[PDB]
């Protein structure tokens, strides 16, 4: 058994427009 | 001890940047052609979204093929509609193009955005 | 005018993506580290690293099937990255955690490095 | 123009690819 922890947060770079 | 830490929003991050690369017509590696319109796209997201699209891809004799056209009777707009979907989650509707956007989908292979569609009428009004 | 947002739809084609990974099918690159190689897409490697986005940006190494990084990078603390990359799942252990951190440093995945800080500053 | 009516959809948005 594994504890879970979530995150809500951005997970990876923003590629811009 | 293991622990395990969940990206909630990390599948919606993956997606945007792949749209953000579609825009910018980065790596994109095929060209959809719909009437005289042209879509440039990735075939790994055309894939993991149409059962179609999977079956052409998987297709050793059009695999590595860099265009594909469809059926002349598929409007582009309805196309154009789902291909966004592909890349946002979001099928932006019109009561005057549902049904166009339903046959195409069913067409592309994508039944349960076909099912939603009915969903949506059965709710609408 | 109306909009059908599909809650779950990133999470079903990332769970897609992941099954082509696993399946070898449109992979189009590999990453060596160490004596341990691992296939990819680019376009996936792309969206979740800096490192990854200009390397597949480099005109040069744009087109190259495989790529190599430094040897001192850890393959476990790696694959960790790459799982989590098709999955959104991180998964650490208290002796790999450290090293996690390390390799997504160099990867430029900021994010990820300041989620571990957060991490232990409760375990 | 018009002010975008939104709802959501919950389920499979798409097929599933088999292991």
């Amino acid at each position: 058994l594994v504890a879970t922890v979530k995150e809500a947060g951005r997970s990876i770079h923003e590629i811009p427009r | 001890a293991d622990s395990q830490i969940q990206f909630t929003r990390h599948a919606s991050d993956v997606l945007l940047n792949l749209n953000r690369l579609r825009s910018r017509d980065i790596l994109t590696d095929v060209v959809i052609v719909v009437s005289r319109e042209q879509f440039r796209a990735h075939k790994t997201v055309l894939m993991a979204c149409s059962g179609l699209f999977y079956s052409i891809f998987t297709d050793q004799l059009k695999r590595n093929l860099s265009v594909i056209n469809l059926d002349p009777e598929i409007n582009p707009e309805g196309f154009n509609i789902l291909l966004d979907f592909m890349y946002t989650s979001r099928l932006n509707l019109r009561e005057g193009n549902i049904m166009a956007v339903m046959a195409t989908a069913m067409y592309l292979q994508m039944e349960h955005v076909v099912d939603t569609c009915r969903k949506f009428i059965k709710a609408s009004e």
